[PDB]
């Protein structure tokens, strides 16, 4: 929630924000706050099977929307509805592509580089947004 | 040697990684 | 920054050494140079320890020599031949170095006649009075040119007024016919 | 012009630093060469400050050492050893230079029997009376020759006749096993 | 022959000149070396002209500090940086250099205590009684270590015992972020 | 051995030559400093031979310049200008070198203003007492700065105290804009 | 390490040697400068031994020279010259070296007019009062200026001021038009 440019420091500013790291095990856990456990009061010698009944369901809505709809969009997709962009004001996203980069290596061919090698990178690549038409004024931002 | 530069996609199979929602 | 692996002289390891003490009797080449060495070494990997005393019997001008026997095996008609001196001289004297060539029928030269003996001057990097320092090399033909003797290589210290004193530190010299492996941290 | 990258000795940055002081009893090869370290730093990076003052109590010509310990993880047999030296003396005593390898089961040897001392000798930049410097590297082998021992490498500072007084320098030394990243303006 | 356009370092040109001329008071490591600069330049380019007198008011054996300051812009975690020196002294003492890196809050630094000075050694081209001469360089690291300083290197001159007198030369370094292009007659 | 054909300086053939005779005032940066040239050559291929005696009428400490003019002709903006030099001094003087320009409206300067020379540090091969040598180059913008000058490059000659007396060598330097074509035997 | 096989200089194999005797008196440029040689080998290969006293009969300063005589039949217009000397003087003269260049209609030149010498500067690589080494080359036109005259080049060795007394060394010099070929252990 920065309010200005000015707010941000050195490293994003110039380079942009930092984000995710690929998922896998241990970048990807479940959100920090996920219950470990669910208590349910009970009198001290009786325990309300019904009780106990709508205590689960209670929880599943509570798991349901820590594990994946913790954004009220999803949530309204939960019911089997839908929002539009301007419901949550979340920019849209009109296109979205992914690619491996390759290259080749360059080799060392000197009396001490002989049998050396260097990685260049190089990958060519094509990012094409299909014909959009704009409702309101705005801004069309591409990043990487 | 192709895939052998590129981490595997693990597309196969079902949803592993619940995070909360969306996330690239 | 990036490490410089080529070097004009690389010292034998572990072998081929031998320390020389007492005195030394430097010559001039109208006589016959001490070739300072009975356990003379030859996989032409050769490092002499010196901690001797220079003395001015003889000659008060002149020269000793620090020598190795070269491998023939080599087809090649020529190979390089590198050296690695220092040393400090009590006396201020000037020295001087370079690499030498001479034959001999012996297999333990415990000098030779300044006539038989071949010179190849090298970068000397410093001359002061009292330390000489040179590490460099030259190209020599290494097969014996009158049948029958044995190639030797070494470098020679001169100087044209010797000072009677003590002396320390190292000759080192090799026939390249082998390039040691060196760990090189990007292959 | 182009800049240079590549160079013979790459000094550590921010690690592996310790000052000397206080006397240093130069000895004949003959005895026991001090180790002016307790404080032996090792990863083959060592940068040690001299500001000691040189004094002639045991022997009047002889050495010191200034060792770091080798790291023996490397595969490869031997690995390029490099160092830089600038040393001023204030009395005239011509020091002269060079690379040392020897073992020693202790991890922080105080001196060590000069029979237990290989040599490897260096293009030594300057050798005037009163200053030596250097800045070179020899190719050692690594791996411990005796089962059991650690091995050590640094640089000796020998001289023929030293002279009691104050010398003022530094002794950097390092096994190339990583060569540092640098900007290099057209990459 | 072909002419040589690498070198191991490329003095500044027509920018970042000063020169400094009075009493030049050097200092033992123990105490607060001398920064001769309150005109410190910084395009880590730095040209200071030396024709001033060499004062033993303080420590007879010491040292005295030419300083640039670096520019931390680069992402590159480190630089070369490469001086050039010659220095002719009146009174022999055998000058001594090398590269130097030390932080300070301060912009104009006018000295630093010895203790927080980091050295680098360079090959020395000379180093006589009365001139030491140098054109050399060495990597190091250009961020600030301690969050909020400025980053300070340049080249020291020590000697183990100094001589009043006059002195005059140039002290030139520069941190290797641009490689001076050049007319190359076979392109 | 291979033949090395790449050099820092490469001496102008069959021209550009003057011989210097007489005496040769060094002066002071804080004065002006002697151009001992009037016959100037400028293919800025210049050598220049000195058989004079160094006098010390004016100051004990100071320098002179040996200058050539530099071709102004190229579109790049700055080229190479190498020197090589070689003096021996009957008096210690411990003479130091180094390459300088500046600029004057003038065809054939007699003296510069010190304030008006511009410095750039040059590794220096020998440095003692007697004799200084050197041969290297450094990067200089060949444009005139100041509409209308004449742009001169040379090597200076400095020292911290002079001694009357004779003076030999040779000051060769040139501008780089054409490498002299040499026969390789392997082409 | 890898072993550096290319050099500046490279001292001719078992030919064209030559042992020089006797007094040498050096002259000023005024007059003529000895050749001291009779025996002008010519491969423009040349190694002369030298064990004479350097005698100051004419003047106090001044030089002589080592002569070869160049091959002609090159049709390229100049090849590369390089020398390797090394001189211990006795007696303080701070010698100097560089290459030289000469025609005459003689074929054993036993001195040369001073106006008829052409000079090129070399990398000294030390200049102590007692001992000059170097190990360089330079560029030469090879063919006769003059038509009817051969081509001498050679090394001078010149003093501001000599002094009476034995030197010893050795003069190298040779004009590339081969380069030895030599073994290399990795083809």
């Amino acid at each position: 929630t920065e309010a200005n440019p000015s707010n941000l420091n050195e490293d994003d500013a110039r380079y942009g924000f930092r984000c995710c790291h690929l998922k896998n095990i241990w970048s990807a856990p479940l959100p920090p706050e996920t219950k470990l456990a669910e208590e349910m009061g009970i009198e001290s010698n009786s325990i309300d099977i019904m009780g106990l009944q709508a205590a689960y369901a209670q929880l599943h809505t509570e798991q349901e929307r820590t594990y994946f709809m913790q954004r009220y969009r999803d949530v309204i997709s939960s019911f089997g509805g839908s929002t539009s962009y301007d419901a949550d004001n979340r920019p849209l996203l009109v296109m979205h592509t992914d690619f491996w980069a390759s290259g080749y290596d360059v080799d060392g061919t000197d009396q001490s580089s002989l049998g050396q090698f260097s990685g260049r990178v190089q990958q060519t690549f094509k990012h094409s947004v299909p014909r959009f038409f704009v409702p309101e004024h705005g801004v069309m931002m591409t990043l990487a | 040697m192709k895939k052998a530069r590129r981490s595997p996609s693990r597309r196969k199979g079902a949803r592993l990684w619940y995070v909360g929602g969306s996330q690239f | 920054m990036y490490q410089n692996f080529v070097t004009k002289h690389d010292t034998a390891i572990q072998t081929s050494r031998f320390s020389v003490t007492g005195n030394v009797i430097p010559a001039a080449p109208t006589g016959n140079i001490p070739v300072i060495n009975g356990g003379s070494i030859t996989a032409e990997r050769a490092v002499v320890n010196l901690y001797a005393n220079m003395n001015v019997s003889t000659s008060s001008d002149g020269s000793f020599i620090v020598a190795m026997k070269v491998d023939t095996s080599p087809t090649d008609p020529n190979c390089v031949i590198s050296a690695g001196v220092n040393l400090s001289f009590a006396g201020t004297s000037y020295p001087i170095v370079g690499i030498v060539r001479f034959e001999s029928a012996s297999e333990q030269p415990t000098s030779i006649a300044g006539s038989e003996v071949e010179h190849y001057p090298i970068e000397m990097s410093v001359g002061s009075g009292g330390v000489c320092s040179a590490r460099d090399c030259a190209t020599v033909d290494i097969h014996p040119r009158t049948s029958g003797n044995n190639v030797f290589v070494g470098v020679i210290c001169s100087s044209a007024k010797w000072t009677s004193g003590r002396v320390i530190g190292t000759i080192a010299t090799t026939q390249v016919i082998h390039e040691y492996q060196v760990l090189q941290p990007l292959k």
